[PDB]
This record gives structure tokens, C-alpha cells and sequence, in this order.
């Protein structure tokens, strides 16, 4: 899950 | 293989119920990824119904005390010991999905002797339920009435209710 | 037939486990008794391994309430519950035969769900539990801590052993 | 009824298991028949495989407190509690049929340290017990029921005569 | 009931397998039927598998011991202890029916524990087994030979071979 | 009752399995029959799907021992050993209904040692043959007609039954 | 007790499934009713969902034998066997209540069988109870054996209405 | 193997119970193909008859979050949770079999207290399907509401009609 | 392993019953045999007790398909299906070992409507005649003969088998 | 591993009951032996309490058929089929070990029409006596003896063994 | 995998249940770390809810026997004898993580068998066990043996900062 | 795995039940053992509460026929067959862990009159071979091990080696 | 059943 | 069964 | 049970 | 059972 | 099985 | 777990 | 087992 | 286990 996690 | 290349990007799943073995599963790789690069946060993703008090505490003491920043996600849902454990995560980089849900409560027992041992294992629920009230409180920066009220039976959240509470920081896209 | 006429010499039996069964029955041929000559002594004969302490407690207030006064007479064996209502008789006429055994012991159940409910069943076994060793200390005249010590677990007692703890008040030859 | 009409008789049954039941019932008939007349004899056969040994020990009770001297007679079997009940009839009047078998043998049993000890403390107290009641009625010592009874011993009328569980064997 | 109007002619049935609680209503009825008339025969219907030996030996015994002849009579089958019981009638007056069957066996279990226990059982079985042989030649008048040789397996018998072994004495004919 | 009051009418019933329990009731009932008047017929209405050899050869035998005829019909069906005892009444006085069926079959069974399975091997073959001579006597035919048609199971109709010697006589309405 | 004073008003009860034991206590009704009085009517009430065609045969084939009329009448249900008895009542006789329902069908099977040549034999034995109930129902019917074919084929449930077009019962009460 | 070779393609399979395993061996799929190409499209073939809702929502949720455009396409049948998940794809590119079959239908499944706090999250989960579906749907809640009370069967064809499917796959 | 090792030289075996997934096993391995050289023979070693007729019959279509002599071997046991497949190999290469044992039997089973039972049934009886005829054609016998001797279980030894035209030769110490 | 590594040395072991796989096994391993070498003698280790008759003779005509010498031990026990191939091994090659125990007894089992039964009966008293015949040759005895011996279960020492003509020689 | 980099550094773990196959295991890998180097310390983490004592007293034994120290860490639980192998650890290196639960508690049977002489046994080879764990486990908790005798009679559960005072570990890990 | 490192340094385990199975993998061990080396001794581990009577004397009759000596040790348990092992090694060379324990007793268990003597003279033999045994291995009377093994009897690492069960209790 | 059976 | 048992 | 219960 | 019991 | 199979 | 275990 | 098996 | 085993 990124941005932001990761 | 594939949960195997999640862990080299610093993912570290909890999937199905808090269990002795899951747990040190997850504890196993949260030492590994702490060995390899103690300075990269790292990102636990869950998604539980709860379980076993004992092995959730043992994830989240881990989570504590290793230098990584502990990021914690929410998909599917995140119920019982898997909402602590969420709620556990790095103040500012916990999250969930736009349709997790949330839900916290008391202890429960399935299903004992002696009035003398009946006595002693009741006290014994009701100190993990006075703890996990305690901590559950820091994590969201509540009361401890608060959160006494909050876990008395089921509460379900929506992921902008479990921000709202305190428990997630921040829903993603 | 043979109980019939025993019945008739104001001899009452409780033969087997206290249920509600059982011990209404006795309760209603208390109340037949006292109906028939409210003025001479009833004779309960025991020999139960125990049962519900609710079921126990109406024939325990049955005896107690009327006017007869109630014998207590242990054959065979008084346990739980039935040591409880032998020693529940007129005080002077609680007796026991020569191999008769008696058994003293803390609740015992086979909980539950919710903290708080087991909490709360919890606490309403340890005052079954305290007003069970309170009563049975009144019929022994020894002291709260007594019945607390003796009952903590098992305790079995051979006739000798009863009267002399004041369970009963004398041993039929 | 045919078993009515043998209580009028004065014969008592113990057949099968003892259990507090199946006591309860013998002990009500003893009560009774002393009732009737507590100057004539009573009989009580017994075919019994045994039972629980508080139930046989209210049995036994019963027939040591009244007045009437109760025989024994043994049919079929007298096994464990029912050899017991057997030898304890009235002392030249126990009896066995030609083919009857008697069996005697320790208690038998089918949590914590703590309560576990208190259980096998009460076991070799009945042991015990059972034992020295028995060494009485054969006019024996405890040692010799102890070592009797370590495991199961079957006995023929002559043999149970003979260890002085019976007096008389019946043509 | 019909039953109770066959006891009044000194009728006795044993239907079905030998326990403690059949056993002993045949013997009370037969210590009945002597208090009625100890003069008068008595007559043992058997329809049996067979079942518990010590109830049987209950039975047994109170045969030999009352006064009255007990005459027995084997309809449909006899079988281990029910042929004991068989053979057990007064002598001259053991029947069958034309088509009953009679089998005769040693004794059968289904044990325990410690190799201590399963000798005791053992031996204890093997008492049986020999006092069922030695009682059943004696019915029979035939060696104890001839019973350990034909109760090694289950021994079936039509009424002739019956009468002609020595369990019955004569078959009723049409 | 009234199957009572047909017993009055000298009128016995088998319905459903031969059994040790159901042969002794239809023996007692034929022996007290005998009892009141060893000179009437004597009516074995039977709808039986059969059951065992031996408790069906103790009726078999009382019905040819005692004085009265045992007439016999067959309302439902008389299967295997139900069907033995149908033709086993006396010739001429054996009965159907008109949508009565009667079956007939060699022995059947739902051992340990090859010794012993020898044994019992035998005692099946034994009566095999036994019930086949028999059934050929009532239904005057010769043994290999019986030992042919009862080699699988045989249905007959009520003409069926009659003209294989089994029966006598259809009833009309 | 009730169901005595409805026999004394010739009235026979099929309630439940028809068995060997309830179809015999039919039977022996039946005759019971026609020894007190040969000349009146029976009225035989069905509420029945079917059961063995033996033990039915076997109240049939009584119901044709007797002098008296057997008028039939269905509460509640009349199914298979049942529906078979119910259309079986003398012509002109055979009644429904209003919301009453009929069901006929072919014979069927719970389980079967083991040898090839057991179930060919059991295969015939059981068309030929097809054929003979549905030759038996066109009759009562009054109908073609082509009609009766094809309409037990699968479950046939009908109503009241639908049961007298058929020629199964006569009128509706 | 196959289905390692069928993944290089970018075709992820989701086949029978919808379970938190299964479930999450989609999603992970998911990451791992944006990860490998953030710009080509993922196929998702499903043939299931439905499963946990929140596992389900697991998959919905990457489904949306990732740059890739997630195709659907229903093979056998997509049915509760499953066809939820199908009637989620990227629109314009949600496709069927001509042979699939659709089912879509109300969620189905202490003390009074407990109870009553079951049921209204049952409900909730229940209308945010409803609505969810809609808007996958581009039809009035209403008709969700109305053709969702009980088990809704629907061909391919009925599917496109209903707006839960862009394209049957023809042959 | 060594059993791929016994593939190498053109073995395969077929032990234990014949089911879908053992059968489809041997058809595999055939196939695959001819693919290495279709010119060289095959040799099928049997111990079986039978199964599926379905799944033997894809083995026989297979022996009787492919180019390369099926030679056949039992050992242990050839029983039903097994048999069947035995007597199928290549004439003249059927062998048996010296206690091997041979059975062959009809049909055997162990439904629901008339209708069904008699489509079933007639089915397991077009088995058992192809069976008798198929077997018939493989011993060089009149059909009558097989019809006849697997009417039941019909168990034999080697050199039975090898009078009755099941197998060939008897392979010896 | 350990065991194909006694496999080199050309030993082949039944352990447990004797069943269609666990008889196909050792069949392929005598094959395989035989294949590698038809000419050194195989050496089969037997602790078994009996099992199938018929997975027992396709060893038993295994062993027979191949051209090596088939010598058999028993260690713990040999008993039932376990017995019979352990007495079928090369006369003057039958080992067994100090304590071991092997067992023999009749054939016994754990059902249709009489017709049927007798069918089956037949054919079980038919295996009777082909395995007491067999295992008279391999004793030197007659089949009149091994019918008295195996009526009931015949429990022998190694020792017993030796004497009653099932095993050559006891190693110590 | 995982656990083997774990075990390179010298970490052993006990997981759940005590039985004879976890404890050889836990065997094997002592002896293993002792092999490889036997001066530097082994790191024995527990999260167990107890199990089999003759299998515990095996790792016991072990942690005993070989040259180096065997460090005990408690996370999630110690509870029986997996209490009693953390209590077991070497002095001044025995842990605990903060919200980690130690219970400890006398033996206790599923459930008894035979006749009353081998009950008897039973029952004394159990008080055995009894008097020698409180023995040993007040020796690995400086306290008098009466001090375990009261505390274990019945489930007492410990925090780890009772465990610490109680003297069964040595310090809490933050 | 690291149990192949322990039987490189010759080291054999018996944990768990005593059976046909567990116990033909110590017997292969044992002549894998043997065949690397047979001048260096075994060391056979025990934690064993009993099991097969006949699996353990295949195992048993291994340990006196190798060359090699056999030492064994109990750690945690040695009951039973365990037991029995245990006392089995090479006199000197029987070692216990200090808080293991050891317990030994006469055999146990879980039709017609016949068949129940047979196996009643069956488990007596076995019960008398295992106490003769035992009475040789812990040089003791036959009259000692007949009275100890009436009843399960419990035994101490300190007992054991007075009883002459084990030589040595391991110290450090 | 009469006539005749009674 | 008389004759002659009874 | 007399004297004294009754 | 008598003599002697009764 | 050779010779002759194969 | 280090410092200090490991 | 040698000698003399193998 | 060593000294002395190994
Ligand atoms: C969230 O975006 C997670 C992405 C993971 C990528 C690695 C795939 C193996
Ligand atoms: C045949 O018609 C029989 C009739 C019996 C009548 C007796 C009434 C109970
Ligand atoms: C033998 O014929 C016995 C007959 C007894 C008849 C009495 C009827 C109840
Ligand atoms: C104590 O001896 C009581 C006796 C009671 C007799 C009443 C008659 C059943
Ligand atoms: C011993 O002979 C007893 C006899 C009892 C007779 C009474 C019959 C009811
Ligand atoms: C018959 O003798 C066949 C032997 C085959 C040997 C090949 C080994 C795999
Ligand atoms: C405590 O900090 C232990 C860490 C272990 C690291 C090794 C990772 C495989
Ligand atoms: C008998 O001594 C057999 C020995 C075999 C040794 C091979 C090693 C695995
Ligand atoms: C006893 O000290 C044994 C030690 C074994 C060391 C090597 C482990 C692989």
C-alpha cells in the first residue's frame, strides 16, 4: 500500500 | 514465492486468528527484518478476527522494543487481539482500508473446577481485561472510562470511526 | 408398598442425587407429615453423593420452617449436599450408622462467556461457597475458618470423625 | 405377587449390581420384616456381581442393628461388595448352594497432586476398612484379607467355607 | 395374563438369553411351584442362546435341591447354557421338540490388565470350563473325555443326536 | 383389547419379525387354545416378513404337536420363515387373501476362525436342506423343485402360492 | 378412551404411516365392527402419508372381504398408500373435506440389492407392485390403465376437488 | 507451473470459497503485479460462489487502490462476495462467458444486547453493499434493495442489462 | 524410485482395487510405453481384487488400442475386474504365478423409484452379459459356460485358470 | 537414506502387516536385487505380524521365482504370513534373532446367502490347507502336523523354531 | 527459512505444548550450539502453556549439563513446566518481556486408572514430582521450599514484575 | 538435519513409543553405525515411556549382536521397554541424567477358554524372560525383579543405579 | 375371515 | 407339551 | 432405625 | 432353600 | 518374471 | 532481544 | 546380521 | 553427553 505504507 | 517477496519490501502479514504459532511467525520475521536493516520502518499488515491473548502479547511486545518503526494496516478487518495489535502500531503510521472494519471488546472464554480455581482464573480474565483497557487507552489517547465503556460487548467501527476513536491515524486512498 | 408404610412412621428418605426432583419430593412429605401430627419428630434418613445446592437449600428451609423437629440419619453416605442437610438436623438427633461416610467439600461446577459475566458467576459461586461453610459452621459450632480450611478440598470423614467434628450428634449402634 | 409372597417368608433378594437403589430397597425390607416380627430369622439371598461399597455399607449396617439374626445364603455369585454382604450373615447361618461362586478383591476404580492423593487416601481406607470387616467375619486377621484381596479371588462353596466366609454348604 | 395361567400348571419358561434377573424369577417360581406342592413335577421350558454361567449355576442349583422332579423341555433351541440347563432335568424326563436344536461349547468371553490379572482370569476360566465339562458328562453318563473332546468348538445338535449323546431323553413326536 | 377378543374366537396373530419373543407370545397363545378346547380349529392369521429359523420351528413344532388343526392365512405378506409356517398349516385349511404375497428363499446372514466358520458353514447347509424337505412335505413336491426355487428369493402371488402347493385356498371377496 | 366411543360409532382411525403393526390394527377393527353388526356401514377416517404396500394389501383386501360397506374418509392428507385405501372405499362412499389433499405415485425405494440377479429379481417384483396398484387404482377410478401410468409417474398431489374429477373419492364434505 | 505461468501474464484466478487465505493470496498478487508494472492492466478471473464479506473487502479495496486497471471476468460463476468483486472491475472491462451464471443477495448468516448489536452490523454491511453495488451497477439503490431480498439468479446477458457486467465474451 | 525403474523395462502394475485414478494411471504409462517404442511388448502385472467396471474398461480399451502386445501377469490375486483385465492380455502371454489366485463372479452392487430401480437394473444387467460374453471370447468358451460359472463367486487356482482358457502358462520355481 | 543404503547390501525388510503395497514393495526390491545381480544370494528381514494372504504369496512366488537364494531373519517377531515367508526362505539361510517370536495359526476373519457363505468357507479352508502344506515342505513335517499346530495361535521361541523345522539357525 | 538464521545466533525456541518430541528437539539444538562453540551463551526463548515433566525435566537437564550458559527469555508465557524451564535459566540472564505472564501451579493428571494399590503409586510417584519441582524451583528462586509449597497449591499467575520479585527471572527487557 | 549431525558423532535416539516402526529405524542405525565403524562405540539416547514388547527385542537382540558397544542414557524417561533398553547397555557404560526417571513392571495388556490360556501362558512367558532378563542385566536374584515389577515401580537416576539398573549419574 | 377360516 | 411333559 | 431415630 | 434356610 | 515376462 | 539477550 | 546374514 | 557419553 504505497504511498505512504510503503 | 509471493508472501516471501512481500517480507524482502519489510511486509510482514498476520492473516486468520492470533495463535501461538502465527504469533511467533510474526515475531520470527519482525527480528528478521530488524537484523537485515534496523533504520527502515516496517510494515505489519492485518487482517484478524483476534485470538489467543497471550500470543497477540507476545507480537506486541516485540513490536515495542525492536528499533524499527511497527507501521500497521488494517484490510479485511481487524477484530479483538487484531484490533490491539493494529491500534499497537507506530503513532502516525497506523492505517486501514477505506471498507476495514474495526471491532474491540471485553475478553470472552469459551468454556471450569473448584470455586477456589474458578475464583483465580476469573481474576485472572478480569486483570486482561483491566490491562488491555490500559493500553488500548494510551493507543488512542483516551480514558480509561472511555475505553471501559467502549469494550463492555461487540463494537464494530468503520475505518473513519476507528480514526475518529483514535485507534488508526490516517484511511488510505 | 414398603416405602408406603415407612412413610407412615414419619420416615422420609432422600435416596440419590439432590435434584429439583428429589428434593421438592421431600419437601412435599415434610409438609404431609407436619399436616398430619404437627407435633412429633420427623426422621430424614440420607444417602446421596450430593446434588444442586438450590434443590438442597428448599428441603434445608422446609426443614427448618416447620413445626416437627426434623432427625437427620446418615446410611450408607452423606456428600455435598447431603452432609449439608444431615448436619441440618435437631440438634441432639443428627446420627450416622457405624460405616456411614461423610464428604465436606467447596463448590463444584462443569464458565462461561464474557468477562463480566464470568465475573459475576464467579462471585455468586464464592458466596454459594461462603453461606454453604457460614450455615455448616452455625450446625458444627466451629468457626468460619474452620469449614473454610476443611472444605478446601475433599474432605472424608468416617462416622467417629463427623461427630466428633459436629457434624452429627451420635452414632447408632 | 411370587416375590411378595416370598417376603412374607422373610427372604430378601440382593440381585445384580448394588447401588444405592437396589440397597435402599434391601434395607427397607429389613426395616419391615423386623417390623413384622423382630424375633424370627430373615434371609437374604444374594446373587450379585457387587456394587458400590456405601451402598453396601448401609446394607450392612441394616443388618447388624436389628434384633433379627439375618442369614445369608449365596446363589449364583457373591462378588466383591457381595461376598462382603455374604460373609457378614449371622455366624452359622451363612450358606452357599453346591455350584455358588464367591469373588473378593481390593477397591477398583475406573486433578491436582493434592486431590489425587486425598482420593488414593481415601481408597486405601476403604481398602482397609473392607479388609479388616472382612478378617472379623472369617476370623482372620487384616494381613490375611490384605494379601487375599491383592488381586481377584475366586472361590469355590468349599474354599469360601473353608476361609470362613460361609458356614454351610447347602446339599 | 396367559403366562400366569401356565405357572398354575406348574409351567416354568426360560425364552431368551440366561442373565441374573431371568435366572432368578425361574427360581423363584420353582421354589413357588414346590411351596404349592413339593409332590408334584415341575416342567422347564428352555428357549435359549444361552448367557451367564453363574446365573445358570443359580438356576442349576435350585433344580437339584427342591423336592420336585423338574422335567425340562427344549422347544426351538438350547444352547450353551440353555443345554446345560437342558441336561440339567430330571433323568428320564428331558425332552425336545422334533425340529429343536441343542448346542454345547466351552466357555467364550467377548481382556483386562496385568499379566498377573490375565492368569488369575484365565485360570478362573479354565475352572469353568472344566466343571461345565465334568457336569455335563455326568447329565450325559459319558466320560469327561468325550465333553472336552465336543465342547472344543460349537457343537450343534439335532434332537436325535441329543438324545443319542445323553442331554435329552426322548423326542415328542406329532 | 380386542386382539384379545379375537383370541376368543380361537384366532391368533403373527404380525411382523419371528423373533424369540413373538414365537414364545404365538406359542402360549396356542397351548392355552389347546387348553380351552383341544378339538377346534385354530386360526394362525399370519403377515410376517420372517426372521429366526428357531424361534419359527418352536411355532412349527407346537403347531404340529397339539390336537387342534392349525389353519393358516396369509393377509399382507409371509416371507422366509413366515412363509415356512403358512404352508405348515394343516392341508386344506391354508389360506390367502387375494393381494397377499409369499416369498421364499434359502437361508440368510448378516465368523473368526476358519475352524469355526467350517462349523457354522455347516449349521446353515444343514438347515438349508432341512427347511427345503420340509417345505417340499408341504407342498408335495419333490426336494430339487424346493432346492431350485428357493436358490434366490421367490415372490408369489396368491395363485402363485396356491398352485406351488404353499397354499389351499384364495378367499373371495 | 375417545377413540373407543368413535369405534362405537363405527369409526375406524388410520392416522400415521402404514405399517405392519397399524395396518393389523386396522384389521383387527374391521373385524370387530362387522361381528357386531354385518349389516351397517364402516366409516374408515385416513389421514395417512402411506407406508408399506404389504401391510396396506392386507387392510385392503379386508375392506373387500367383509359384508359392511367400508366408506372412506379423508382428513388432512391421503397419500400413496393411504390415497390407495382411500379410493378403495365403496363407490358412492369414499369422501374429502374441503381442504383435504391426495397424493398417488409409483412404488419407491429408501435404499438395495447386492448380486446382479438379486436386484433383476427385485426389480420385477417391484414393477410388478407398480402394475398392479396402478391396474387396481384405474379400477377404483374408474379409468384407463393409460391414465393411471402416467399420472403416478412422479408425485400426483391433488386437492379435494381435483381427487372427485379423478374418480378417486366421491364427494367433498 | 500453470498457474505461475498464467500469473506472468498478469491474470490473477480466484476460485471457490471466498476465505481470509484466499483472499489474501489475491491481494497479494495484486501488489506484487502494480509492483512489477504499475501501467499494465491485471485480469481477474473469478469463479466463486461467495465467501467473508470483510475478506472480500480486502480484495475490493486493493482492487481500488492500485494504478492498474483490474479487469474482471466471471468463468463458471461469480455469486455473493464473489460476484461483488466482479461487478468491480474497471468499467468498460468487466466481462463474462456466455454460459456464467450471476448471483447476487442479502448478507445471510447471546444475550438480547449482543444480539441487537449483531444485527445492526449485519445491517449495516448489508446497505453499504447494497450501495457499493449501485454504484458498480450505475442503477437506482431501489432496485438493489428490491432485487438482492432473496437469491437473484442472472444469466450473462441478464448481468450486462443489469449494469454488473460491460462485455459477454463471444466465440 | 524403483517402480520407475521397472517402467524402464515396459512393466506396469496394476495393485490394489481398480479405481478412476488407478486405472487412469495404467493408461497413462501404456500410452506412454508405445510412445517409446510402439514394436516391443508390454508387460501387465496384476494383483487386484477389482472395482470399477468403468475404470477397467478404459484399461481394456487401451490394452486392445495400442500396437504392442499387452502380455499379462498375475500375482497375489485377479479377482472381478482384475480377472478381467488378466484374461484380456495378448493370447499366449497370460501368466499366472503358482498360488496366484483367479476370480471372476457377475455383477454385484450394494435406489429410488420404480421406474429408476428398473433403469438401473436393467443396466447392471447389460454388464453382466457383455462381461460373460467379453470373458467368453478371451478363455475360447461357449458363452453358457461363463454365464453358468460366475452365477456366484467362482474362485480358482492357477491351473484352473489355466484349464478354464483364462490365462496361459503357469510360470514356475 | 539408511534404508536404501541396506538396500546396496542387498537387504530387503517387511516391517508391520503384511498388505498389497507393502507386498509390492518388497516383490519390486526382489526384482530389483535380482536384476542388479542374479547370482549373489538376497537377504530379507522380517518383523511382521501377518496381513493379507494373497499380497503374502506374490512374495512367497517371488522369492521362489528369482534366481538368487532368498535367505529370511526374523527380528522382534515373525508372525502369521510374517511367519510363512519367513519359513519360505533358502533352507539352510532361515535366521532368526536370541528373542525373537514367531507366531502361526489357522486363517481368520473378521456374509450373503448360504449358498454364498458355503462358496467362501470352502475357499478359506482351501487356503487352510495350502498354507499348512506349503509350510509343512518348508518344515520337513507333514500337513496332518501344521493342521494340529496351527488349530489354535502357536506361539515359539526362536528355539521352538529351530526345532520345528521354520528357521535354520538362531545368531547370537 | 527463518528459524535457521535465528538458530545461527544461537537462539533456541520452545513454542507451545512440552512434549517428548518438542523437548528432544529443544535437545538436540543445545547440543548442537554446544558442538559448534561451547564458550558462548545460548539464548532459550519460551512461549509455552506448559506440558509433559519427565520431557521438561529432558531440557532441564540438558541447559544444566552443557559448558555454556543458557539464558531463559519469557514472551507471551511460562506457564507449568515451561515456568519452570524459564526459572531454570542462568542466574543474572534470565528475561521476561513487559506484558509476558509466568504461571506456575503443582502437578496435575488428565485423568485415575487400576486397582488401589497401583493408585497408591500413582499417587506417591506424583508427590514425588510435586516435592522435587517445588524443591527445585524455590533453589532456582532463592526461597524457602515452604514459600513453593503454599504458592504453587493452586494456578498462580504471575506479571513479569512478580515473577522478578518472586525471583524466577532477572530482569524485564524494555 | 541436525540429527544426521548426532549420528555423525554416533549418537542413536529412541524418543516416543517402542514400536515395529520406531524401533527398525534404531535397528538400521545401529548396522549403519556398525558398518562405519565397527570398533567405536554407540551411544544410544532414551526417552521412552515402553511400547511394543517384540519391537523392543528387535532392538535389544541388535545392541548384543554388533560389534560395537552400546552405551545408553535416559534423559527424561526410561519406562517399561524403555526401561528394559536402558538397562540393556554395555555394563559401565549405563548412564542417567540427574533428574530422569525410570520405571519398570511386569507386562501389561491394553474369546473361547482356549484361546485366552494360550495368550495367558504367552504374556507369563514374556513376563519371566523379562524379568530373568532384567535380573541379569542389573545382576541381581530372579526373586528380586519377580517382587519389584509386580506393580509399576518408580525409580530415581540415584535408585536406578543402587537397583544396578544404570552405572552412572552424569554430573555438571 | 368367515366363511370358513372362521 | 402334554402328553407327557405335562 | 428405634431407639432413638425412632 | 429350606432346610435350614428357612 | 524372465524368462518369459520379460 | 538485544541488548542483552542477544 | 553377518556373519552370516550377510 | 560427553564426558563420558560421547
Ligand atoms: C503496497 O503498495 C505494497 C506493495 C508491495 C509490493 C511488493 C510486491 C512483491
Ligand atoms: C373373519 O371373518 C374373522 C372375524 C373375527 C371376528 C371376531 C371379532 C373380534
Ligand atoms: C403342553 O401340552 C402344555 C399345555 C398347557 C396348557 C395350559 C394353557 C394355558
Ligand atoms: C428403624 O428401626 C425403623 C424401622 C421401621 C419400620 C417401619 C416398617 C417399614
Ligand atoms: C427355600 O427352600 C425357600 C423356599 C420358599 C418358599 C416360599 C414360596 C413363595
Ligand atoms: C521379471 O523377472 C522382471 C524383472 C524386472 C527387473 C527390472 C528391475 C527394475
Ligand atoms: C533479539 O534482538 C534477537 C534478534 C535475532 C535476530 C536474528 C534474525 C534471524
Ligand atoms: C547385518 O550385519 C547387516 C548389516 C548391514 C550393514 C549396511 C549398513 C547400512
Ligand atoms: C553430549 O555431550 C553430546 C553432544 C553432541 C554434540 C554434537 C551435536 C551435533
Amino acid at each position: 500500500f504505497t504511498p505512504x505504507a510503503p | 514465492d509471493i508472501y516471501s517477496r512481500l517480507l524482502k519490501e519489510r511486509i510482514v502479514f498476520l492473516v486468520g486468528p492470533v495463535t501461538d504459532e502465527s504469533a511467533n511467525l510474526v515475531v520470527a520475521q519482525l527480528l528478521f527484518l530488524e537484523s537485515e536493516n534496523p533504520d527502515k520502518d516496517i510494515f505489519f499488515y492485518i487482517n484478524s478476527p483476534g485470538g489467543s491473548v497471550t500470543a497477540g502479547m507476545s507480537i506486541y511486545d516485540t513490536m515495542n522494543f525492536i528499533k524499527p518503526d511497527v507501521s500497521t494496516l488494517c484490510l479485511g478487518q481487524a477484530a479483538s487481539m487484531g484490533a490491539f495489535l493494529l491500534s499497537a502500531g507506530e503513532k502516525g503510521k497506523r492505517f486501514a482500508l477505506p471498507n476495514s472494519r474495526i471491532m474491540i471488546h471485553q475478553p470472552l472464554i469459551s468454556g471450569g473446577g473448584q470455586a477456589s480455581d474458578i475464583e483465580i482464573h476469573a481474576r485472572e480474565l478480569l486483570k486482561i481485561k483491566e490491562k488491555l483497557n490500559r493500553l488500548m487507552a494510551k493507543h488512542c489517547d483516551r480514558d480509561l472510562a472511555d475505553l471501559e465503556r467502549d469494550t463492555d460487548r461487540d463494537n464494530f467501527m468503520s475505518a473513519e470511526e476507528a480514526k475518529e476513536y483514535g485507534l488508526i491515524d490516517q484511511i488510505l486512498e
